[PDB]
C-alpha cells in the first residue's frame, strides 16, 4: 500500500513541475500568449507530462 | 521615446478586471471561476475552514 | 487593468512592433505590479531592444 500511495502521490506531484515551461497551469500560458507562440511551449509541456 | 512595462506575477490581489464586475455568485454547481486572477473550473461550496 | 477607455494601439502612431498581445487584449490578463520605464534612444539602438 505505501508503494501504491507513493506512486499515485508522485504521479500527482509531477503535474506541478513546469517541465521547462513558464508555469504548470495551462491558464497562465493561455491567458497570456497567442495560440501560435503558445503552441511550442504547450507542446513541450505535454511531451514532458 | 521607448516605454516598456516590466511585469511581475505574484499573489497580491487585483481589484479591477474588465468592463464587467459583479457576475453574481452561483454555488453548489460546476462553473468556471476567476477569483483574484486565479482561473479554474470547479464546484463552489461552503465549508467550515477558518 | 490599466485603462480600456483610451486605446491608441490601433494604427494611431508611426511604428508598431509588438510581441504577445496588444493592449486591447490585456484586459483579460491579471498581473500584480506595473513599472513604466521612460527613456530616449537613437535610431540604430532600436534593434538592440
Amino acid at each position: 500500500v505505501n508503494q501504491n500511495a507513493q506512486a499515485l502521490n508522485t504521479l500527482v506531484k509531477q503535474l506541478s513541475s513546469n517541465f521547462g515551461a513558464i508555469s504548470s497551469v495551462l491558464n497562465d500560458i493561455l491567458s497570456r500568449l497567442d495560440p501560435p507562440e503558445a503552441e511550442v511551449q504547450i507542446d513541450r509541456l505535454i511531451t514532458g507530462r | 521615446r521607448v516605454v516598456v512595462l516590466s511585469f511581475e506575477l505574484l499573489h497580491a490581489p487585483a481589484t479591477v478586471c474588465g468592463p464587467k464586475k459583479s457576475t453574481n455568485l452561483v454555488k453548489n454547481k460546476c462553473v468556471n471561476f476567476n477569483f483574484n486572477g486565479l482561473t479554474g473550473t470547479g464546484v463552489l461550496t461552503e465549508s467550515n475552514k477558518k | 487593468v490599466a485603462d480600456y477607455s483610451v486605446l491608441y494601439n490601433s494604427a494611431s502612431f508611426s511604428t508598431f512592433k509588438c510581441y504577445g498581445v496588444s493592449p486591447t487584449k490585456l484586459n483579460d490578463l491579471c498581473f500584480t505590479n506595473v513599472y513604466a520605464d521612460s527613456f530616449v534612444i537613437r535610431g540604430d539602438e532600436v534593434r538592440q531592444i
